[PDB]
């Protein structure tokens, strides 16, 4: 019954600004304490910001000090993080998390409930929808493997499902790699018994919300 | 009125009260004589350090309602003593409960001045 | 400035082993230390708080032990769904510091990839480029090699690999090699093959097509 739903992340030009909204559910923020902890792609966890509308004190990390401004509105029960003068190094996934106050001498409290995590990308590279190319199963037999290729998009990520979420057994959607060109590109494969080819229609459902692109591609031999 | 006064100023209660003034300093001394103990062990030492600081606030709360608030004004041996109990209670309730305090102070000597001011109580009870 | 050194950097262990991650502090910092588990793509979830106190829902196998400046996350019986990264943290705000992180991998029986080859779609060939995909499906260990060969010519510098996170049902990796060429260069050759060298294979397996 306790949830931290966050939003606001996206693409933003370096030097520009962007605000993250961490909405709270099932507790009064006015009594507890909300942190921002980000994570750069393929890197460790880094604590960034802190706030408690109780005391009203706020603390920042050195790498964001002077640029970031963590506020909170107890009216809507939501903590805000204003990111100004954004550098390329700030490109990370931002989580917000709650930690209630300890009144003893053990500090027997940690950050139990975290947020969902929102992606903040800081670049000048333009938004570009993906194109999908069906990985067609070729040479009843054993088990045939098909898929589709989501190519040449920016920025991350893309969500790729199968048969509108019907087929989910033995589906591997690989992590996206950044091509030498500067665009991301991943492929979603699925294994199915050869018996089912032709008589069972397979479609991969690609969605790239950054560019507002959504495409459902039919894979056939 | 003064119906509870017939029970509180009983000489079986005051020996217990001063016994607590000594007990507090005992426990607080075993505390600082064992630097680096268990986490649950530094919990009931501070448990009593607060419990015995609230008793002397309730006791000082009963020695005003059932004793007369005007007996303290022209009594310098009861103004400074009540002031000590208040100061000790505030500093203890901070140090134990309210750790919201994370502002700079260079480690305030109030955690020390209160440990010192807990000797002055025993000092004045050997003067009465 | 408290240095949180989390050792080891990464570890690999079979199912049901006793895993012991250690987090050393730069000085005496009480016993208010947390242990978080994060699965790739998801948000970090709390396992241990105050260095020994278990959180609700967390399995019995997760235990916390603090000794000196060294704190210890211990998993008694390792599970295939314990594939994650683990971090140690601190309590009391405005002083909370994360650890380096430990990557935990499941060791298991050898499995040979299922190799598949994919010729570039006509729809892509229309665009001006072609992409040949070499799929390695469900293998172990992660140590697999994929070489590209167009008409016996070993391509190098024009392909990109990508490996999924270890599966949480069988602990097998899946690899994907993308060979990107120009339409003109794709037309100029016939036999396209990807050659897979892996431990699970007693000999290098090659899959090929034409046109």
């Amino acid at each position: 019954e306790v949830q931290l739903v966050e939003s606001g992340g996206g693409l933003v030009q370096p030097g520009g600004s962007l605000r993250l909204s961490c909405a709270a559910s099932g507790f009064n923020v006015y009594y507890s304490s909300i942190h921002w902890v980000r994570q750069a792609p393929g890197k460790g966890l880094e604590w960034v910001a802190y706030i408690s509308p109780s005391s009203g004190s706020t603390y920042y990390a050195d790498s964001v000090k002077g640029r970031f401004t963590i506020s909170a509105d107890t009216s809507k029960n939501t903590a805000y993080l204003q990111m100004n003068s954004l550098r390329a190094e700030d490109t990370a996934v931002y989580y917000c998390a709650r930690k209630q106050y300890s009144y003893w001498r053990d500090s027997y409290w940690a950050m139990d409930y975290w947020g969902q995590g929102t992606l903040v990308t800081v670049s000048s590279a333009s938004t570009k929808g993906p194109s999908v190319f069906p990985l067609a199963p070729s040479s009843s037999g054993g088990t045939a493997a098909l898929g589709c290729l989501v190519k040449d998009y920016f920025p991350e990520p893309v969500t790729v499902s199968w048969n509108s979420g019907a087929l989910t057994s033995g589906v591997h959607t690989f992590p996206a790699v950044l091509q030498s060109s500067g665009l991301y590109s991943l492929s979603s494969v699925v294994t199915v018994p050869s018996s089912s080819l032709g008589t069972q229609t397979y479609i991969c459902n690609v969605n790239h919300k950054p560019s507002n692109t959504k495409v459902d591609k039919k894979v056939e031999p | 009125q003064f119906r509870v006064r017939a029970v509180i100023d009983h000489l079986g209660m005051r020996v217990f009260g001063v016994f607590l003034i000594f007990l507090d300093i005992i426990l607080m001394i075993i505390d600082l004589s064992l630097p680096g103990k268990s986490e649950s062990s530094q919990s009931f030492y501070d448990g009593m350090a607060l419990a015995l600081s609230c008793y002397f606030m309730l006791d000082l709360g009963l020695r005003i309602f059932a004793y007369g608030p005007k007996n303290f004004f022209t009594n310098p041996w009861e103004v400074a003593d009540g002031l000590i109990i208040v100061v000790t209670f505030v500093v203890t309730i901070f140090y134990t409960v309210l750790d919201e305090y994370v502002q700079e102070t260079g480690a305030d000597g109030l955690g020390r001045l209160v440990v010192l001011a807990r000797l002055l109580r025993v000092v004045r009870l050997a003067r009465i | 400035d408290i240095q949180m050194t989390q050792s080891p950097s990464s570890l690999s262990a079979s199912v049901g082993d006793r895993v012991t991650i250690t987090c050393r502090a730069s000085q005496s910092v009480s016993s208010a230390v947390a242990w978080y588990q994060q699965k790739p793509g998801k948000a970090p979830k709390l396992l241990i708080y105050s260095a020994s106190s278990l959180y609700s829902g967390v399995p019995s196998r997760f235990s916390g032990s603090g000794s000196g400046t060294d704190f210890t996350l211990t998993i008694s019986s390792l599970q295939p769904e314990d594939f994650a990264t683990y971090y140690c943290q601190q309590h009391q705000y405005n002083s909370l510091i994360f650890g380096q992180g430990t990557k935990v991998e499941i060791k298991r029986t050898v499995a040979a990839p299922s190799v598949f080859i994919f010729p570039p779609s006509d729809e892509q060939l229309k665009s001006g480029t072609a992409s040949v995909v070499c799929l390695l499906n469900n293998f172990y260990p992660r140590e697999a090699k994929v070489q590209w060969k167009v008409d016996n010519a070993l391509q190098a510098g024009n392909s990109q690999e990508s490996v999924t996170e270890q599966d949480s049902k069988d602990s097998t990796y899946s690899l994907s090699s993308t060979l990107t060429l120009s339409k003109a260069d794709y037309e100029k050759h016939k036999v396209y093959a990807c050659e897979v060298t892996h431990q699970g294979l007693s000999s290098p397996v090659t899959k090929s097509f034409n046109r």
